[PDB]
């Protein structure tokens, strides 16, 4: 469970990204289709070339949903509802990719935040991209 | 790397499997199991009871594909690239298939041999085929770029 | 979650292994030691040759912990506690490790419940041995 | 296998790394964002906080004598099975200490690395380095038995 730290941690982390929340959801994403290619098997639709509309747009999404999550800390199940629905029912993409698209989303962090990304800080927002994963597999079966 | 105890026993085994119908079953379940899995089977129809998935016709003629591919990489264990570089191109490129359910179809496999065999599925011959459906995703998955 | 349907199924399935509680969890771990050698790291203090009294008696011990985790379907976090805390402060087991001890149980009762071991049943302990997972590994960080 | 730009792009920026700092650094985090790795270090102290963990004295003499054999083999970047065999049969036989450690350790440097460089680290150079690190830890597993 996501501690009182926990929450100040990311919330501060978090809100330090701001504005830039899409350009670095679609960095992460192009960081997880480059380290980890079975991933593009989910995108068979998209241009996954670097720069591309598609996934400039999907990153904003990415994004955008995590700030949701940030700003429903207590309440992730049910901020998050329509969208653990749209995984589960849809998209259906296999729980192990929750992990490599959170470690390419630390890694962004990572390069963008030298002064933020404290190893507690690191800790705090793992904890939370594993529990975001966790609700948005939650309806799986 | 099965040692040769190992390779003999697969062997011994898999001569009683009916790859047919153990084929069906594996695919089946896997769709049960891992409802997720689904997503690669829309033009299969109806697939939304356990027992709709089980008497699927378009389930079981697959599975019997499926488990052909398998059953053929059995005679090639030194060499399963080779027998998969050809389906692996086709699961990467054509069918866009996530190889992280290989792993899941090899357990699931494991299971259904478990459940036909019983007690002659021991532990050894479990671990020996272990390495058979890790070394078969591995190779399905190797044209993946 | 565990739906009504899947605590039948649970409670029915392991109903039927009752006295064999010793057997079944030293088989399953058997199975582990044997398939995923990387486990045995977990046990350098163990005796793990075949049919070793060690080995039975942590099995029995095993089967125990799940025969109650059945008991308590309703109250897994509860009941699990002394176990969650052993497991995340002082075993300190690699969260991975779950995954292939539940395939192993799995696969065990499939070999000795031809009866009972129907898709749906399979579903519903794969679905049971998950949720002990993540209960057991809850305490982690 | 990582392709000739990689290769250069891995040297690149290896040149620039402190591999004790570094090395400190990358356990000391290890031991912070997975607490239970911990478990092998019952004999440096109090690893209760990360502050304790990251200016803990025998966590940095550690990270450094790790990352110094990482770096050692990132010259035998065609050979890590070799340079790591002797290695690997010491941590499964001595140590004891489960591989899923070596994979954990790798994706902690990749995240050390892009704190310390930030856009230099950038995707490709990623994943050059996510190559590097899941080699290594193959080639740690590889004598496990
Ligand atoms: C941090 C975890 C993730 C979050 C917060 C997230 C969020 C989202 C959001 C907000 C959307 C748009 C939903 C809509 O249109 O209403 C979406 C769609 C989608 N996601 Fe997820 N996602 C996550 C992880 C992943 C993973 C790991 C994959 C697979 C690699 C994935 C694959 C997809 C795909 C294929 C779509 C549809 C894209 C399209 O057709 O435009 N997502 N996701
Ligand atoms: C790991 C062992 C597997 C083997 C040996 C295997 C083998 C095969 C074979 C022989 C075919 C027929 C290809 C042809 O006739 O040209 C096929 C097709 C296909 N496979 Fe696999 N497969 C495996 C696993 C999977 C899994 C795990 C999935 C996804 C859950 C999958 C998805 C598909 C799909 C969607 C098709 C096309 C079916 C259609 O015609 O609509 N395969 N595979
Ligand atoms: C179904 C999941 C599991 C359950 C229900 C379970 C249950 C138990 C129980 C009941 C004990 C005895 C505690 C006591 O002495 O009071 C125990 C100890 C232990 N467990 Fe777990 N366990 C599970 C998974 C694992 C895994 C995956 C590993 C690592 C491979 C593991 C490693 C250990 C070890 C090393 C001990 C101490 C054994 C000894 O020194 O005697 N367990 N566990
Ligand atoms: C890149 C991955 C790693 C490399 C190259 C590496 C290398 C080494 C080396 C060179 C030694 C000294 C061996 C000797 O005495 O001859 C060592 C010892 C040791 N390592 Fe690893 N290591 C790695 C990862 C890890 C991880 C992730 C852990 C656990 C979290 C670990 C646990 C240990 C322990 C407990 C010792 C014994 C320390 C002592 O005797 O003071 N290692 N390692
Ligand atoms: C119980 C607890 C704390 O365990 C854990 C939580 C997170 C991780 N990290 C990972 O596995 N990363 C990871 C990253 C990549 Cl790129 C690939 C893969 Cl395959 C895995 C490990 C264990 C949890 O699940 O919350
Ligand atoms: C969201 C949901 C339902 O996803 C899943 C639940 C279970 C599994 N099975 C596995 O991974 N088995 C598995 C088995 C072995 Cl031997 C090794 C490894 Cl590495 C993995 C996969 C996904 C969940 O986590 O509850
Ligand atoms: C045969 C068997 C059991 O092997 C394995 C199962 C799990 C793992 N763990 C991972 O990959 N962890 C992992 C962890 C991180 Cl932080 C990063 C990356 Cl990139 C990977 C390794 C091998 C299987 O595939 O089922």
């Amino acid at each position: 469970v996501l501690s009182p730290a926990d929450k100040t941690n990311v919330k501060a982390a978090w809100g330090k990204v701001g504005a830039h929340a899409g350009e670095y959801g679609a960095e992460a994403l192009e960081r997880m289709f480059l380290s980890f290619p079975t991933t593009k098997t989910y995108f068979p639709h998209f241009d996954l070339s670097h720069g591309s509309a598609q996934v400039k747009g999907h990153g904003k999404k990415v994004a955008d949903a995590l700030t949701n999550a940030v700003a429903h800390v207590d309440d992730m199940p049910n901020a998050l509802s329509a969208l653990s629905d749209l995984h589960a029912h849809k998209l259906r993409v296999d729980p192990v990719n929750f992990k490599l698209l959170s470690h390419c989303l630390l890694v962004t962090l990572a390069a963008h935040l030298p002064a933020e990304f404290t190893p507690a800080v690191h800790a705090s927002l793992d904890k939370f991209l594993a529990s975001v994963s966790t609700v948005l597999t939650s309806k799986y079966r | 790397h099965l040692t040769p105890e190992e390779k003999s026993a697969v062997t011994a085994l898999w001569g009683k499997v009916n790859v047919d119908e153990v084929g069906g079953e594996a695919l089946g379940r896997l769709l049960v199991v891992y409802p997720w899995t689904q997503r690669f089977f829309e033009s299969f129809g109806d697939l939304s009871t356990p027992d709709a998935v089980m008497g699927n016709p378009k389930v079981k003629a697959h599975g019997k594909k499926v488990l052909g591919a398998f059953s053929d990489g059995l005679a090639h264990l030194d060499n399963l690239k080779g027998t998969f570089a050809t389906l692996s191109e086709l699961h990467c490129d054509k069918l866009h298939v996530d190889p992280e359910n290989f792993r899941l179809l090899g357990n699931v496999l494991v299971c259904v041999l478990a459940h036909h065999f019983g007690k002659e599925f021991t532990p050894p011959v479990q671990a020996a085929y272990q390495k058979v459906v890790a070394g078969v995703a591995n190779a399905l998955a190797h044209k993946y770029h």
